[PDB]
């Protein structure tokens, strides 16, 4: 999710990117500014939310021992989602 | 009584006789460096560095520190001697490279917060 | 047996495509074995391989000649093989891409660049954080 | 035999440290205060001496 | 024109005559020397690119770092880099050399051999591998292929 | 208990411990202490004034045959009086067995050099002299071992700074190689590990 | 046990001392080298043709950093930090803030290569497998500010060198 | 100012002074010892480079990681001084040839390419920009080297009014064409003088005095608009100097009279070199004309600045002219030379 700035130089996904009146622009004169092209947040917003028919449900990550710890989650609150604090996969129960 | 003991000296005069013993050696060393590392200072530099070394620790009153001082400054004028020093290393002792550092408290206000 | 070394010579050379191959594949890579083809890159490297050689020699890659931007004719180096063909050539799985292909991700490059160093395409570092300390601004209307 | 110095003790002149760190310095004697986060008690046993803090500034590059 | 063409026809010659014909110093400080030594060693064969050690800075054209760098050896590795014969090439090898690597924060280590001669390549490792050493040592000849020197002269 | 735990000799120990006894026994002139570790060292702490005695027995006498120095070194502890620990290892071929002997000085106090005792201790005490300060009397050849020419401080001491004071560049104005005060693009970064929960019991202190 | 390497003692017959003079005179050994050397010049070189051939590497090979994602495409690194504390080098420099949306992610990860002992600690440490060291190994450049890598570099060679990674991963974890 | 731009540290070279400097020219005798003592307190230096980047190199360990910048530029192209000058809050131009190539004259390099550079300058924003002339820089001056040097400095003073000139006289250094110049000569012989030197009078200034100069002009807020003087502290007759540049390196002095018009056609037979010349018809005329005296001007010594005398950084730079039986004398052993002074 790259977006330019006024002076055309690209934004990175912390947002940092070099005003018009800094000098340190020059070091990419005659060269490049290197940024990443895959904004993870952007990617996890895209993922659908797991519905699921339990209380609590368990997340690794996917792949087991080459995921993450393994974590339970809370899905009481009707009004929000669960979201893994390692992944950002989220999980409901159903609604409506 | 204190119940120390010394190193070569045992008071402050046999202190004074090896420091200057030190100094004769090192003023009589000073125009063969100047010759054999090639060195673009005079004879009198060298000297006055020498004396300026010596002067900047003339405050010591105990006998054992002026002693290790003597036996450093023998070190010292045996790695000038045998060659072991290179004409960076005797050149060291002059800080041609640094700018100067002001020492009036405004000038120190001026650049920065170190007092 | 001599007429028999003299005669596998002869079919290194008719095995290269004829003399013009032959001659290629002596001053581009100098050497010039003939092996069994693996397969092919989408940049126009080739792999191939020759199990009776020893330990080392039993596989290699002859490069492209033109990758991304650059004539690659003379001017080769290790870092044009993609990784997958970087896993098969350094001996490190016995199975090459063609046969085992690695797991599809939406987020793996496309298009595999060599080293750019010296390049304008090379890389530059910098400071990734944000500002720390905000300054005051004074207001832009007079005061008397 | 001995030879009974009636001087104090300075050995400045031979630690080699430059001028500007002995005369400048303030250092601080002190028991580190417990750490509020944690009940533990054992990093409040020994007595510490640290220097007073100078000056820290950003890298031109990689900040 | 027909003085440029020269001057890139024996421009090109040139240049392949020197990236074709490389002297490294015989000179290794630390455990990257190891590693340049295996480089010369049959299975990599550097003499089979030309690449061939000289003990002599007179007759060398390249210096390799391999290894520390302290502040007792900087003067020396500067003097053989002063008494090399022109045209010159450093490459730096190992962390050591190219910025302290695990001793950088040691009280008597140079951070980095580029504070006391100019570098052309830069070899990362802690050692590089033999073969990264080999690909340091080919992009340094993909470099001096090139230059424009007689050009350069040319246009002036 | 059985299978991490490593295994204790009784009998080395109780060998040490009578050997110890005999060293302190026949040289009661200069032993202050002697111990035996739990993974069985000896260790023999004397006065300085009996380095060149204590090591002289302990070379010759047909009972010891300490012939060999394996390593000699010291060890700054700041919050003493007398700075440095001065720590020989010696090993046995006789009788395979090692030794460490122990004593102490402070910044002003010269040490015997052993040097007549052992031909090996002559370099040892040089490192000793330009890591820590600490001077040998009657040394053959006393210089820097380590250290760059003309370098001041000794790096060992607990109060030298890690980084030092001093950095080294080319300098082409003046066509040399320069020495000028440390400067840093990144400071070392100093980390706080130890827990504030005691670890082992067995070593507590009386709270004073 | 010990043995004795130069305790021998020649024959002194008629027989073995003309044989003695013999090797002498006319050069025995010294062919006998020369033999040797004329036997290895009809052998077959071990020199292999590189950059057309490459030497033999393993899954364990330790080469260049570079950091990971879920299959998703989050990011695994976490900002714990324990690759920064545990680093001989104190070659890692980590800062981080919540994110926009409520993640725990890093603002700064830094890589000096020039400090770095490729010693593979901070793969062991992390948690979560985000870094990793990478097969590749010819990544030579001819500045030094080139080897001073920022998160968006490591991002980049991860997305470079994953196919690849997670292959050398697939063969290794069982060990780890 | 910027906060990026404040100055941190303590002067060194990990420190931010606070500059960000183009330096046009620092591949030269001159440049060196600009962007060096610039990179020991820690300013952003950007080095425009025409040649090829091997004679680039040697600038690299002058500055830490990041600090010093090489990018190309064509002197006859605009953007490329656009492109270069972008950032920069000083410009520092030290472009110039003692002779005429076949693509540059003393017009292009004196006149187009300084007025080029302070007009790119002055639009792009940059607040101060350092410009360097002759002493003797002439508008009816019988060198051509000169009279481009005064119609220069004249554009550069129109296009940028804020602009600070510095002018020096004959520095001397260890790759300097002066003092080397003379001691390139004992080769053929003899020494061939315009009446015998008898009549120039020279006052010749060090290479790291004017360096030093340079950086205080930066830092001065005073010398916006100011013009001055480098020259050393003694005046010598050009027989005397040659006499005592040949006595430090113990050469054999063998000085002749050569009159004026066979002097100048020897220097046109030399100028027909595709490469360096080893000498030219304008070299000889401004080796053989007296230096200015200008007291209306601010010199050095406004700027902090105590001249280094000839006499005691002579031995650095002819000390490689000596043979092995001369070469470990000492510095006080050759007698200084006479001056003539007031
Ligand atoms: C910036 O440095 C400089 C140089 O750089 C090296 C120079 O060469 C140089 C002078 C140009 C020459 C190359 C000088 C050196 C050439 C000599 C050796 C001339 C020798 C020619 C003679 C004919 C020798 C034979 C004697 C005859 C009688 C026959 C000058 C002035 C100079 O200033
Ligand atoms: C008369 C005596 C004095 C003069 C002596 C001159 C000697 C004769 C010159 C010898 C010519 C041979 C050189 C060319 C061989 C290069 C082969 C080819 O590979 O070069 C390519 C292209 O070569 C260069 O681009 C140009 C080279 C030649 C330039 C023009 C020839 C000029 C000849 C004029 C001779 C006159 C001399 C001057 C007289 C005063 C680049 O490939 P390269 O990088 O290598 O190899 C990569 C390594 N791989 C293959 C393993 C992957
Ligand atoms: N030297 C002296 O005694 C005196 C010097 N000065 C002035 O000081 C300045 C430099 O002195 P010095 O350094 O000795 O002269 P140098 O010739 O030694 O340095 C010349 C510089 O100008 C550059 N240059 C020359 N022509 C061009 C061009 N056409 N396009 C781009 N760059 C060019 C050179 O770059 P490249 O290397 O690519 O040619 C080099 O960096 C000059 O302006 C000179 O007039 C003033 C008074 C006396
Ligand atoms: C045979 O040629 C070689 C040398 O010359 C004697 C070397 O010194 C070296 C370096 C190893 C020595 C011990 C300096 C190598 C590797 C070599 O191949
Ligand atoms: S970089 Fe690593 S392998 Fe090379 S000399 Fe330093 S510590 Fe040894
Ligand atoms: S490999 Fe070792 S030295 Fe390198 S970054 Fe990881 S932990 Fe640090
Ligand atoms: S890379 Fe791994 S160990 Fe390092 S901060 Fe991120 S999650 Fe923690
Ligand atoms: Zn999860």
């Amino acid at each position: 999710g790259v977006r330019t700035s006024p002076t055309g130089e690209k934004v990175t996904h912390t947002g940092q990117a070099y005003d018009d009146g800094d000098y340190r622009r020059v070091r990419f004169s005659d060269r490049q500014k290197e940024v990443n092209e895959n904004f993870a947040i952007d990617l996890i917003a895209e993922q659908p939310v797991s519905e699921v028919g339990s209380r609590v449900i368990s997340c690794d990550g996917g792949g087991g021992a080459l995921g993450h710890p393994r974590v339970y989650i809370n899905l009481d609150k009707e009004t929000k989602t669960g979201t893994c604090g390692y992944c950002g996969l989220q999980f409901r129960q159903p609604h409506h | 009584g204190t119940s120390v003991k010394p190193i070569f000296s045992r008071d402050m005069n046999e202190a004074k006789r090896r420091v200057r013993e030190l100094y004769r050696a090192w003023y009589r060393e000073v125009p063969n460096t100047v010759h054999l590392f090639q060195l673009d200072i005079s004879v009198k530099q060298g000297r006055d560095k020498v004396r300026e070394m010596f002067m900047k620790n003339a405050h010591v009153t105990d006998p054992r520190v002026v002693d290790l001082l003597v036996i450093k400054g023998k070190m010292e004028l045996e790695e000038t001697i045998n060659v072991w020093k290179q004409r960076t290393h005797i050149m060291r002792f002059f800080h041609e490279t640094e700018a100067p550092r002001p020492t009036d408290f405004l000038s120190k206000f001026y650049v920065g917060h170190d007092p | 047996e001599l007429v028999q070394v003299l005669r596998r010579g002869l079919q290194q050379v008719s095995g290269h495509g004829g003399l013009r191959g032959y001659l290629r594949v002596l001053f581009r890579a100098n050497d010039v074995r003939v092996g069994t083809l693996v397969g092919e890159d989408k940049y126009g490297n080739k792999y191939y391989e020759d199990n009776k050689q020893f330990f080392g020699r039993h596989r290699w890659v002859i490069y492209t000649t033109e990758m991304n931007g650059r004539d690659t004719f003379w001017d080769v180096d290790g870092s044009m093989v993609p990784p997958e063909w970087h896993r098969w050539l350094h001996c490190m799985t016995d199975d090459p891409p063609t046969t085992k292909p690695p797991t599809a991700r939406k987020y793996i490059w496309t298009n595999h660049k060599f080293n750019v160093s010296g390049t304008p395409q090379q890389y530059v570092p910098y400071s990734t954080t944000r500002k720390k300390i905000q300054e005051w601004v004074p207001p832009s209307t007079p005061y008397k | 035999q001995l030879i009974a110095v009636d001087e104090k003790l300075d050995i400045t002149t031979l630690t080699g440290v430059p001028e500007e760190h002995i005369k400048t310095r303030k250092v601080r004697i002190f028991v580190p205060a417990r750490n509020n986060m944690q009940s533990g008690v054992n990093n409040t046993k020994k007595w510490k001496m640290e220097f007073d803090t100078r000056e820290r500034w950003e890298n031109p590059l990689m900040g | 024109s027909r003085g440029e063409y020269v001057v890139a026809k024996l421009d090109d010659l040139v240049n392949w005559a020197r990236r074709s014909s490389l002297w490294p110093m015989t000179f290794g400080l630390a455990c990257c020397a190891v590693e340049m030594m295996h480089m010369a060693a049959p299975r990599y064969d550097m003499d089979r690119f030309g690449v061939v050690f000289r003990a002599s800075p007179r007759q060398s054209d390249v210096m390799i770092v391999a290894g520390t760098l302290t502040n007792k050896m900087a003067p020396a590795l500067r003097k053989v880099y002063d008494q090399m014969p022109e045209p010159r090439y450093v490459v730096s090898m190992g962390s050591c050399a190219n910025g302290g690597g695990y001793y950088h924060y040691s009280y008597s280590v140079v951070r980095g051999c580029d504070r006391i001669v100019p570098v052309d390549i830069y070899v990362p490792g802690c050692p590089p591998t033999a073969e990264a050493l080999l690909y340091g040592i080919l992009q340094l000849q993909r470099k001096i292929k090139r230059e424009k020197r007689l050009r350069i002269w040319y246009r002036r | 208990t059985r299978p991490t735990i490593r295994p204790r000799n009784d009998v080395v120990h109780k060998q040490l411990s009578a050997f110890g006894q005999y060293v302190a026994e026949i040289l009661p002139k200069y032993v202050q202490q002697v111990q035996v570790s739990c993974f069985n060292e000896l260790e023999i702490f004397i006065h300085p004034d009996g380095v060149i005695p204590v090591l002289t027995f302990l070379r010759d006498h047909t009972n010891a045959q300490f012939k060999s120095l394996a390593d000699l070194t010291a060890v700054d502890v700041p919050t003493r009086q007398n700075r440095f620990e001065i720590v020989y290892n010696l090993l046995s071929l006789r009788f395979n067995s090692r030794i460490r002997v122990k004593t102490y000085t402070d910044e002003l106090t010269p040490i015997e050099s052993s040097v007549t005792v052992y031909k090996a201790a002559n370099w040892y005490e040089r490192e000793i002299w330009d890591m820590f300060g600490v001077f040998f009397a009657n040394h053959p050849d006393l210089r820097r071992i380590l250290t760059d020419y003309g370098f001041e401080g000794h790096p060992f001491r607990k109060d030298f700074p890690l980084s030092g004071y001093v950095e080294l560049r080319y300098d082409d104005e003046v066509k040399r190689v320069v020495a000028e005060p440390v400067e840093l693009a990144q400071e070392f970064r100093k980390f706080d590990l130890n827990s504030p929960w005691e670890a082992f019991p067995a070593y507590r202190q009386p709270p004073e | 046990t010990y043995k004795f390497v130069n305790m021998r003692e020649p024959s002194m017959d008629m027989k073995s001392v003309t044989d003695r003079a013999a090797q002498t005179l006319l050069w025995t050994e010294l062919v006998r080298g020369l033999g040797m050397t004329l036997s290895y010049l009809f052998r077959e070189p071990a020199t292999i043709n590189y950059p057309f051939e490459k030497g033999p590497l393993s899954p364990r090979f330790r080469g260049e950093h570079a950091l990971r994602r879920y299959p998703s495409g989050e990011e695994r690194c976490i900002a714990c930090k324990l690759c920064e504390a545990v680093c001989p080098a104190q070659a890692i420099t980590i800062e981080a803030e919540p994110r926009a949306d409520g993640s725990r992610r890093t603002t700064r990860y830094d890589i000096d290569m020039t400090k770095c002992i490729y010693c593979g600690f901070c793969q062991e440490a992390c948690p979560v497998d985000a870094i990793v060291e990478g097969p590749n190994f010819e990544f030579s450049t001819e500045t030094h500010e080139e080897l001073l890598y920022n998160k968006e570099k490591l991002l980049n060679n991860g997305d470079k060198w994953e196919a690849e990674i997670a292959a050398n991963i697939q063969a290794d974890y069982l060990y780890r | 100012l910027h906060h990026a731009l404040i100055p941190h540290g303590k002067g060194g070279r990990s420190s931010v002074s606070g500059i960000v400097a183009t330096v046009f020219g620092a591949t030269g005798f001159l440049g060196r010892y600009v962007v060096n003592h610039l990179g020991r307190m820690g300013s952003q230096v950007i080095v425009p480079y025409r040649c090829e980047p091997y004679d680039t190199m040697h600038l690299r360990p002058m500055g830490d990681l990041g600090q010093i910048i090489f990018m190309e530029w064509n002197g006859k192209d605009k953007d490329s001084i656009r492109k270069v000058v972008e950032h920069s809050n000083v410009v520092i131009n030290l472009v110039g040839r003692e002779w005429e190539t076949k693509n540059f004259d003393f017009e292009d390099v004196f006149v187009k390419i300084p007025h080029a550079i302070a007009q790119v300058s002055k639009e792009a924003g940059v607040e101060k920009l350092i410009h360097i002339s002759h002493l003797n820089a002439d508008i009816k001056s019988p060198s051509r080297y000169l009279r481009s040097k005064a119609v220069g400095e004249k554009e550069v003073r129109a296009a940028f009014p804020e602009a600070t000139i510095i002018k020096p006289s004959d520095i001397f250094g260890r790759e300097d064409r002066f003092l080397n110049y003379f001691a390139s000569m004992r080769w053929f012989g003899g020494v061939p003088l315009i009446s015998l030197g008898k009549e120039t009078v020279k006052q010749p200034v060090y290479i790291v005095d004017v360096s030093k100069g340079i950086i205080n002009a930066i830092k001065d807020p005073d010398a916006k608009g100011k013009t001055f003087a480098f020259v050393g502290p003694n005046r010598y007759l050009l027989f005397d100097l040659v006499q005592y540049i040949f006595a430090v390196a113990y050469r054999p002095f063998l000085p002749y009279p050569l009159p004026h018009f066979a002097y100048r056609w020897v220097g046109r037979l030399f100028e027909v070199s595709p490469f360096e010349p080893w000498t030219t018809r304008d070299k000889v005329e401004r080796v053989h004309m007296s230096d200015m005296t200008l007291p209306h001007l601010p010199g050095l010594e406004d700027l902090g600045i105590q001249a280094t005398p000839l006499e005691l950084k002579a031995i650095e730079v002819l000390r490689r002219h000596r043979t092995y039986r001369w070469l470990t004398s000492e510095m006080e052993d050759v007698k200084p030379a006479k001056t003539v002074n007031i």
